[PDB]
This record gives C-alpha cells, structure tokens and sequence, in this order.
DNA sequence: GCTAAGAAAAATCTCTACCA
DNA sequence: AACTGGTAGAGATTTTTCTTAGC
DNA sequence: GCTAAGAAAAATCTCTACCA
DNA sequence: AACTGGTAGAGATTTTTCTTAGC
C-alpha cells in the first residue's frame, strides 16, 4: 500500500500520469491519486454548443452542434424571428445540459426573447465547425431526398443517419457514443470532487512510534478500516488507526 | 362423549365413566 | 350419512346461491363438497385472483401516451429504465404528427422497442412506416387496461403538478410545458442512485456500452472447456464454455444459455 | 462555508422549485436547511399525510345512504357492529319518505345513533322531527368525503352483486330487492364468529343486555375501598371502588373512569 | 391387443388430466363477466384464451381459472 | 365436477359392492365421500 | 458477473443467481 | 404393539376491486 | 374543541388429521 | 486520558393519491 | 403460444455522529 503510494509518486515525478491510470495500475484509491495530481506544480468543454441558421429549398433550417463530439440537432423553422429561435433554444436546453452557447452576430440571435431564455435557463451567450456540419448535412439530405415527400422528414432522417450510422475517428465510434462517454466522464469527476471536500473537512492528531506526544494536525485524505492516509509537510504517510485521533476542523 | 386434555368420558352399557388418556385408543367409526 | 345432505345442498344453492361455509355448516357436509358445489355454478364466479404483473424495463424501451391540458393535446414519451421525459404540444391528434414526433425521438436517442395503448393515432400506417424505416418493435397493450403503461401515466401526473407549480412564469402553454420538462429532468433528485433523470439515462447507456466491449475482449481469448452432468436423468451434454469458476459453483454457457452448475457435477478439460 | 450557498439555494428554489435533495447535493448545504427552504414555500405543499381513520362501532350505531338501480331509488340502512341490512324502494328522494323509513326502522330495532352524509333529504325538518321524537343522535360526515360512511357503501356493492345474481327469478325490482336482503341476512356466513348477520345482531344485543344486568348485581354489593398513589407528582387522591384484584395489577373505578394501577402503589382499606 | 389398449388408456388419462381447465374472464369497455373458455398459454401476468374460435389476451387480474379435482 | 361421479358411484356400489379406494380412483371423487358410500351399506364394512 | 443476451448472472450475498434481462438495471453508481 | 413417513383436508395470511 | 374506510373472495403457505408399511 | 450518557442529524421503512 | 402498475412524498422508527461531564 505504502509501496504503491511511493511508486505512484515516483512514476508521476517521471512521466506525469493522470489519476485514473495511477488508480488502475498501482491499486490505490481514487482520492489519493487525485491528491497526487493536485500536489504537482506543473499540472495546474463538455457543455458548449454552437448554433447557426441556413436555407434549403426555400425553408429555414436551424442547426445546433455539440462541439466536442459533433452531435447535431436540427429543426425547420416557419420564419426567422426571435421567438422561434428562443423556443428552439428552450427545447435544446430542456433536453441536454447546455451551459455555454456560441452564436454569430445575426438579428434573431440578438433579441430580447433569446436573452430572456438565456437568463431563465442560465446560459452564457457568446458572439463570434458549424459550416462544415451544414455542408455534410446538406450532402446527406441530397443523398436520401427521394425517400421522403416533405422536407422535414428528410432533415430528420439525415440527422439520424449522421448521428448513429456514420462511424469514424480514433476508436471507430459514432457521435452518440462520443457525447454519452464525454458527459459520463464529467459526471464521475463532479461526484468525486464532492466526496473529496466532504472527507477533507477533518483533522488528525497522530502519535509516532516510541513516543508519547501527539504530533501536528495533519490533513485527512482517506479513512480506511485499519489505515489512515494523511498529508503533512507536502508528504503523504500511512498511519494505523490505533495511533490516530480524528477531530473536526472549523478553519474556513 | 368428551375428549379432554387428560381425561376421556365414555358411555358404555348405559353408564358414564371417566378413563385417563394413557389407557385409551380413539378410532373413527363408520357405523351409519 | 350426508348424501341426502349433498342433494339438499344442491337444491338449496340452486334457489338461494349460498357460499360454501353456509352449506358446510347447515348440512354437515365436508368442505371439499361444498366448495365443489359453489365452483360448478355460472351465476357465481365473479372475482379476480388479486395479483399484479411487472412491465418491461429493458435499457432501450420507451412508452408513449397522449393527454389533455387547457384544451391542448400533449404527447409524452418516457424512457422506462431511467425516467427520462420528452414532451411536445400537438396541434391535432392525427397520425402524421405522431409519426413526426416518433421520427424526431428516434433521431435523437437510440430506440429499439416502443410500447403504446390502442389509440387511433398509434395504430396507423404512418407510424407503421416510420417504425419500419427506423427498425423499431412496436407493441400494444391489452385493450382498456391502462396499468400496462404505468410509467407514462405516472409521468403524466408528475408533469401536470409541475405545470401547476410554474404556471405564472410563462405566457403560453408550450413554454410552460418545456419549462416543466427541464425542471423534471435536471432539478429533481432522488431514486435509485440519488440521480436525476438525465444523469441516470447517461449512466445506464454508457454502462451498457462499456460492459459489452469489456466482455467481448474477455470472451475472445477464452479456453477451458467444461462437460457437466445435469437433468432428471444422469446424462451427458455437449461442449460448453466456462465463464466463471467460483467457490461453490461454476457458470457455464451452453447453446447461448447461462447456467449455474455445482462443482461436484462438472469436469474441466483444457 | 455554505452561507452563500444558502442564498443561492433560495434564489434557485425561487426560480426552479427544486426538492431538498437537489439543493443539498448541488450547493453542499446540510439537509435541515434544504428541508426548511422547501417547507417555507406556498407553491409547494401539495400532499396528504398517508393514514386512515377508524369509524364508530358502538352496539347501537346505524348508517344510512341512498343509491340508484335501473332508474329506481333504493335506501339502505346498516347496523355497523354486525352488518345487518334493511333496504327499501322509494318512489321519490324527498324528506318525507326518509322520515317514514327512519320511523319504521326506529320502531323495529333499538336505535340510538345515526350517521349520514350531507344529502338534501337527510338534512331536513321532517327527519329532524322524527329524530327528536324518537331520541336519536344524528351526525353528519365531512362533506365530499365518502370514506366516513364506509360500511354502507360497501353494503351497496354487495347488494348490487346479489341483485344481479338473482335477477331472473323475479318480475319487479321491489321483489328482487327484498329477496336480496333475505339472501344477505340469512344465507351467507363467515366473519367474526362464523355467523351470518342475523345471528350476529342477536348475539351482540343479547350479550350487551346480559352483561349490564350481571355487573349491576355484582356492583350493588361491593366493598374494599382502595387508595392509590399515581401521577407525575407523588400525591394522594380520593376514595375509589375496587373492581378486580389480580396478580400484578388492580383495577379501580374513580370518578366514573377505569384505571389499571400496579400492586405496589395502592392500599386496600375495608 | 388388450395390454396395448390398457397402455393407450393410461396415457390418454394422463394427457386428459394435464390441461382440462376453464376460464371466466372480464373484458371490454363495459367490463362484464363472460362465459367459459379454454386456456392455451399461461404466462406470469396474462393468459391467452380460446373462445368461439377467437384468441384473446386477458390479464390474470381479470380472469378466474377453474381446474379439475 | 364430480357430483355425477357420486351418483354413478352409488349405483356401482349398489350393483357390485366395491371398496372405497377403487371407487375413489375410478370415479375421481374424494376419499371422504367414497368411505361414506361404503359406510351407508349394511352388508359392507370399510377396511 | 456476466451479462448475456436474455439472462444476467449476479452474485448477491455470496449466492449466484440468474435473472432475466427485463428485471435488471446495471449502473456504475458514482456515489 | 409401537412409530414414523406420506398424503389429504382444514385453518390462516396477504392482496385486490368496487361502493354516484 | 369531539372526527375518522370497509367487506368478501381468491390463492399460497402452514398446521392438523388419517391410513399404512416396517421393525 | 479514557469512557459512557445524551442529543442532534441522517438513513430506512411503511402507506397513500392520481394518472381520461 | 411470448403478456404484465408505478412514482414521489409524508411521518415514524432505527442508526450514526458529535459534544461534554465524570472518574
Ligand atoms: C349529493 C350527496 C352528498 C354529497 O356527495 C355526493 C356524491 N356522492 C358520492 C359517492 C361516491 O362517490 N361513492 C363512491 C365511493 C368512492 C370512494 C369511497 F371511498 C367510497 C365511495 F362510496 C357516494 O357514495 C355518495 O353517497 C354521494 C352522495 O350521496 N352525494
Ligand atoms: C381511446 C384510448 C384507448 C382506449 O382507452 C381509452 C381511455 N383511456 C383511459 C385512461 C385512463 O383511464 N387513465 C387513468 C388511469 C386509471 C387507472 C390506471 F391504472 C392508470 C391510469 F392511467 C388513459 O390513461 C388512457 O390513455 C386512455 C386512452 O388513451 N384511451
Ligand atoms: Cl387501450
Ligand atoms: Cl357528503
Ligand atoms: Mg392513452
Ligand atoms: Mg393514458
Ligand atoms: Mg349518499
Ligand atoms: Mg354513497
Ligand atoms: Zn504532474
Ligand atoms: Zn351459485
Ligand atoms: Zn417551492
Ligand atoms: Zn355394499
């Protein structure tokens, strides 16, 4: 265990690994490897979307693309006013976690209805991939046009073919597997951060071997069944539980 | 006539008598 | 005896329709005969059997229903294993808008099984053509039995309570419907893992994909064939793949069926 | 700290109406503060407390209700402690026929307490005059709460099922109603003592009369006054009548109240 | 000739005592109880009944299955 | 049901004087009614 | 333990059992 | 003669629909 | 301040009773 | 220095209304 | 022959945690 912590610290000193790889290799828990990463001085987006509009056969299409995976949601608008763009933004924010929106300096994107929707849904709007996605979507639309009667059915069938039937990239996945994996990794990071702060609200007085004095207040990191990992003086050490006293610390 | 916890009342020869349960065997009777 | 009692009990039930305890007490017949006298009557026998079933909860099953609110028509679709809600306001209750809503939902999320009631819009050629083109298995419930789609009617109740909570913050009803969908999906926690509905659908689909890839990489390099002895008769069956060897029992795969065999009735051959 | 978290959680509930687990997880405030934030909101708080009550079951309580069948008006009265049914067919739903039915029922059986809903015929001057002349305590249920009179609506269901069983043996509906009353009262057994309803009402009223006469004859020749010591403070109260002296506790009557005192805190004086 | 008739009657008696059931079900908009039918398939939750050469699916909560002694 | 079985078992014991286990296995009636059919005959004794 | 096509093998209280696929929910449960 | 296995028959416990 | 859900039936499971083989 | 009483706070179990 | 009730909240009760008096 302590040999695992020493090997992990030497391995991060050489190669600067990440905490998932160290937790899998050296068989240490995740909070300890995250603290090893958090102590390195040389080591210190999944919710950004881009929106645009286009024209196709006299219809006004609006396209929203998740940037980090290439995930497309499209719709056919009856006009190009601000209320319909605000309604499309409200549906998009109600289905996926949207935290940062990037648009161009158009008329309908600079409107009081879109600003009210961004205020109620807590989205940061920023004015300046989407043109390449519009080009690829129009190629698919002209490829499967003869199987539909209206234009909305062709738009939604092209969205389905782009999202789940086209595979590429490094691992050979589509866009839906990429966006689900990215958001799941971010969720794991936030849950681990909550556990880290809740554990680190404590304090430990420990007694060394062949001594009867209590030592300085070291910060608790991991409280096991028989072992306790503490940080003191930029050093991690493992003390057994029968030589330690854990108190609360109100030191904000 | 009456089957108690430790006593049994029987009728025989127009006479009622009480016998303890450890000297009795109760069988069914199909004598319609 | 009680054979004349049996005949009189049959005539008594023919006139008065007793239950079995009344006949067994008044005519001194045993209870099996009285239960048979009641069980051979057609004017009786009006009662269920007092049990409930359990609906399908596969990781790609969706359920759909329609509801009314303030003179509008809402259409609700729910992902069953997580509780994830998509809802829209329709201008009419025809089959074309239902096929369009189903096509948008199938273009966003992976759908492989759809469950509905027997309404006039779900049983239509447009919905059948969309299900054929997108390869969806469409199943219908037993008619006039709303308990088969329990999840979507429960989510109808939850959606209506949220809409009454946030009604004064919106002008139209479509804005209030979309705000209620956002409040349900991301602002309410509690359930299986303490998640909301969005975190739970992300966790379910990502875990399914990761466990399929992991067991493909495991099972492509396996060995250790196992011959087992099971059944009512002590016979011997063909070659099966060993999966997991544990203290007490072994897990085998035979004919794409998983079985758990005790360690005494199996033999491992390399 | 989390005081800025408390302020942000109040603004978040003001906009989105979260539940307490979402705020306690997203803002890292303790659960008592999140429960207080939810509990001080008026747009929330829409739920009961999930419990049921228990109706009165005194040996002289009756309940009454009206129902409809094939365009007729049936009036049903049930004795609650036994399940005994009297039913009649009324030509109209006015107050005069209800007062006449109540007068016939009070002339047949001893009635001392009547319970009804808030219909137009039960809240009438004719029913009030009959209750005054016959000395009956009339009580009404909470409005639009049919669970207060649970026994009479359950007997409405049982009477309708029996009427559908024996419908083809009668010409009119009044004959079928009276035949259903006979079949319910005397041809169905099962319940508390394995009785029917007629045997149970006979047993209840006869046992009540016999136990009043027996304890009058016992208590007229009693003795052995008892002074006890009870309460939060070690005080002494007045003379009470000893009822039963048992191994472990004694039963005393003081101020027409029955009490059970342990044997250590009482003293018997002849 | 006689022994094979004994074996045939024993096997026919076992096959006849396998699945001689009757079902009283409740279906329709006006949920009334209807006459006897023949049980075909019995799964956990619903049953398939043959009635008048019509196949119907009734849940087990709305049907009563009478066996034989 | 087996009520017609009880009638036919009474006729069969009236002719041939069977025992109770034979009638219970042949006519598919329970054992109590078969023993009662044997018991109400004056010449036979259930054994 | 293993996830088949129509069955799932789980270990619960050191007892191995086989449940159908339509009666299970498989998550990772970060928390 | 006495005892235990085995099967039939009776008793008890849990759960559902319907009552405007 | 003084009011309130209940009844009966269908199966499943546990207990009691009755006949018979074996030592 | 160590231990047990006591009270606050978090976790679990049982039960109800509503969904055309 | 291949179908099926469920979700979330209010209290009651049991378990865990935190501070302090006493030997
Ligand atoms: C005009 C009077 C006075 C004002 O109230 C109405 C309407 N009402 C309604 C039901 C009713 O809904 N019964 C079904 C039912 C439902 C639930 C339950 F727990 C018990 C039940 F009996 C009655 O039985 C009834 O008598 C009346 C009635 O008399 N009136
Ligand atoms: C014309 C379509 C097809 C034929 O059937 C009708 C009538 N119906 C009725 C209910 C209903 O009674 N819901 C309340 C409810 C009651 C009990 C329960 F367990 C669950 C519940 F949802 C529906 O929900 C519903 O969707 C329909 C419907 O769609 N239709
Ligand atoms: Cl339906
Ligand atoms: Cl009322
Ligand atoms: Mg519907
Ligand atoms: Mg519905
Ligand atoms: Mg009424
Ligand atoms: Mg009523
Ligand atoms: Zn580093
Ligand atoms: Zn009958
Ligand atoms: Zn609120
Ligand atoms: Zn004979």
């Amino acid at each position: 265990f302590l040999d695992g912590i020493e090997k992990a610290q030497e391995e991060h000193e050489k190669y600067h690994n990440n905490w998932r790889a160290m937790a899998e290799d050296f068989q240490i828990p995740q909070v300890v490897a995250k603290e090893i990463v958090a102590q390195c001085p040389k080591c210190q987006s999944p919710k950004t979307w881009q929106m645009d509009c286009t024209h196709l056969e006299g219809k006004v299409i609006i396209v929203a693309v998740h940037v980090a995976s290439g995930y497309i949601e499209a719709e056919v608008l009856p006009a190009e006013t601000g209320k319909e763009t605000a309604h499309f933004l409200l549906k998009l924010a109600a289905r996926w976690p949207v935290k940062h929106l990037h648009t161009d300096n158009g008329d309908n994107f600079t409107s009081s209805a879109v600003q009210a929707v961004c205020w109620w849904a807590q989205i940061e709007h920023t004015f300046g991939v989407v043109e390449s996605m519009n080009h690829q979507l129009k190629t698919i639309i002209t490829q499967i046009r003869d199987q539909a009667e209206k234009i909305e059915t062709a738009v939604q069938m092209a969205v389905l073919i782009h999202n789940f039937k086209r595979k590429g990239g490094i691992g050979g996945y589509s866009a839906g597997e990429r966006i689900i994996d990215i958001i799941a990794s971010d969720l794991q990071t936030t849950k681990l951060q909550n556990q880290i702060s809740k554990i680190q609200n404590f304090r430990v007085y420990f007694r060394e071997g062949r001594d009867q004095q209590w030592k300085g207040p070291a910060t608790l990191i991991w409280k096991g069944e028989g072992a306790v990992v503490i940080q003191d003086g930029q050093d991690l050490k493992v003390v057994p539980r029968r030589k330690c006293k854990i108190i609360k610390d109100y030191g904000r | 006539i009456w089957k108690g916890e430790g006593a049994v009342v029987i009728q025989d020869g127009q006479d009622l008598k009480v016998v303890p349960r450890r000297k009795c065997k109760i069988i069914k009777d199909y004598g319609r």
